[PDB]
């Protein structure tokens, strides 16, 4: 039978007003004989009708995947409203209902620190710029890199890791050509989190 | 390019304690649906963000117990 | 119905000869009505009989947990042998089979770098000592901290993260009181990985200019 | 820590000797942790005993 997974919006989408957060209801293991899926969305218990169903997609395992996307208001999600997805399909004896909401708990402000490359790494053609983000809650967070107002395209960020005090931390590793670092170019670690002022902060990183 | 004043107006309005949800909800919507774009240029200028925030802060202070 | 979960040995156990690596086959949701579980272990397709089954364990939700432990040879795991656990139980329509092995692919040697606390963190009462381990494959790895030959245990290590070049990296964060860092105490990041000579190396970290 | 470095190194070297077959590699490694290499039977694999077992593995590897 079909299975349902309800996903929250991306942290960056709910924190930046210029973006559109969405909750996503994914129905997997949809059969070829009964591929019709009906979605019923509810925001705080009242049904809404602005959801969009994406065309079904057959997967490599020979089952259909149908996705429904519902735009949400930034403040509704941040204030803890519940979003219910109800999925109906003739292969199910009864509809499946999944509910999600923002993670609960006292918000805690991330501490953001930039770390230059180890001197021992300066013998490599590329060097690692590190961003330490620690002490934040909930774990929902977004991290990006910038230089001169433009995005950097070779960084990787670890998942949030639970620390001893109940908060979370992570690292972001930006790889740049060693020449760029030695020339004094300024790089910026951008962190987006609900417990930050304006929901974002930036910290610079340069040689001297 | 990030609209810092718009983002800040969103954050400040989001945390004004004395506004009810409906009022805070109406102000935030005006940041992205033209209502705040007083000079119909399609972009929320710094003047409009500060003025909409200042106007939203005004109602919050008038509602302080 | 019962579910089966097969767990690999700890990376440190397979790399250090003084330790004992084990693969662990766990059967959960075993009912009171059909609690008998049969285990069949296979190493590269050949059945083995040196596994030990622990006495069934009742959980708070009135279900049994049955565990079978198979000791493995360090070289067998490091050389990529496959370990299969086959679980039979009357509540299952057919036995369940799970297989695990070390990840395939050319091993790559880790690069280990230690990073001192950020200058802005030097204003906090506690500071972060960072160990960057990069460029290694497979992701099986162990990272520890030491000071004066004894372990430091107030550290957390991130999971391995897939990097752009197909290798893995991680960070280990050791938290110490600022005073210890200011006194010139030497801290050591210890890394264990198959692609290292003797399967281990260490990098020091102390207050430098 | 209190790691037996000579034992760990002998294990690593034996693990990578290219000309040994599986049983030979299995037998040499096993002697590091089951008493066989503990020539004085004092319960600990001394540096002398590690070096001697490694030399035996290298010798068989070179002879093959
Ligand atoms: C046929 O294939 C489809 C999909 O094809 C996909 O195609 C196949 C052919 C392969 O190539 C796959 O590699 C490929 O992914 C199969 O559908 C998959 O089915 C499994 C379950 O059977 C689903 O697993 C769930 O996954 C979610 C996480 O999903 C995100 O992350 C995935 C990476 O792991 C990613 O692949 C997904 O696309 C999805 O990506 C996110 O997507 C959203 C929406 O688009 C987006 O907004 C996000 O940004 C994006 N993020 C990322 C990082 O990509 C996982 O959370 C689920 O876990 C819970 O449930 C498990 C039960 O299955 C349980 O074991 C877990 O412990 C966990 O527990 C839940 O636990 C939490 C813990 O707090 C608890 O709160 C919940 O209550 C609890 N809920 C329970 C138990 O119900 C889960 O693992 C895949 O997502 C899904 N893939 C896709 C693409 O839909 C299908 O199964 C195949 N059919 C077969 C084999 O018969
Ligand atoms: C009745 O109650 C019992 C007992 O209750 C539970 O435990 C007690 C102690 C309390 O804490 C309760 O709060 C709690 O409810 C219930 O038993 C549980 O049943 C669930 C299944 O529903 C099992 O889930 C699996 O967990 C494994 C991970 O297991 C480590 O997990 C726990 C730590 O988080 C720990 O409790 C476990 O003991 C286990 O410990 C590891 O143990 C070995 C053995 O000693 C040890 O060597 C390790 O060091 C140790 N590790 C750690 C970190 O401690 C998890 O892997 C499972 O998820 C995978 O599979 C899913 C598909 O089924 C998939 O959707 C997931 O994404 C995930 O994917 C797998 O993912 C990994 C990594 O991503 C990958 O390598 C695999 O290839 C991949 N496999 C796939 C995709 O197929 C799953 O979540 C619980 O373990 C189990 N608890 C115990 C103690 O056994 C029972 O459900 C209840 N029944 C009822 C109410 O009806
Ligand atoms: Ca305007
Ligand atoms: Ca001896
Ligand atoms: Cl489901
Ligand atoms: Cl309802
Ligand atoms: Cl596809
Ligand atoms: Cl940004
Ligand atoms: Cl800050």
């Amino acid at each position: 039978g079909p299975s349902v997974f309800l996903f929250p919006p991306k942290p960056k989408d709910t924190l930046m007003i210029s973006r559109t957060p969405e909750v996503t209801c994914v129905v997997v293991d949809v059969s070829h004989e009964d591929p019709e899926v009906k979605f019923n969305w509810y925001v705080d218990g009242v049904e809404v009708h602005n959801a969009k169903t994406k065309p079904r997609e057959e997967q490599y395992n020979s089952t259909y995947r149908v996705v429904s996307v519902l735009t949400v208001l930034h403040q509704d999600w941040l204030n803890g409203k519940e979003y219910k997805c109800k999925v109906s399909n003739k292969a199910l004896p009864a509809p499946i209902e999944k509910t999600i909401s923002k993670a609960k708990g006292q918000p805690r402000e991330p501490q953001v620190y930039t770390l230059p490359p180890s001197r021992e790494e300066m013998t490599k053609n590329q060097v690692s710029l590190t961003c330490l983000v620690k002490g934040f809650y909930p774990s929902d967070i977004a991290v990006e890199w910038e230089s001169n107002g433009q995005p950097e395209n070779n960084y990787k960020t670890t998942p949030p890791v639970l620390d001893s005090d109940g908060s979370f931390f992570l690292y972001s590793k930006l790889t740049v050509d060693k020449s760029r670092w030695q020339q004094g170019n300024v790089f910026s670690c951008s962190v987006m989190h609900e417990a930050l002022h304006n929901h974002y902060t930036q910290k610079s990183l340069s040689l001297s | 390019k990030l609209n810092k004043e718009q983002q800040n107006a969103f954050y400040e309005i989001l945390h004004l304690p004395n506004l009810n949800e409906e009022q805070r909800k109406a102000f935030i919507q005006s940041l992205i649906d033209g209502g705040g774009d007083t000079n119909g240029n399609g972009y929320l200028d710094a003047e409009e963000s500060a003025n909409l925030l200042a106007e939203a802060k005004k109602l919050n202070d008038a509602r302080a117990p």
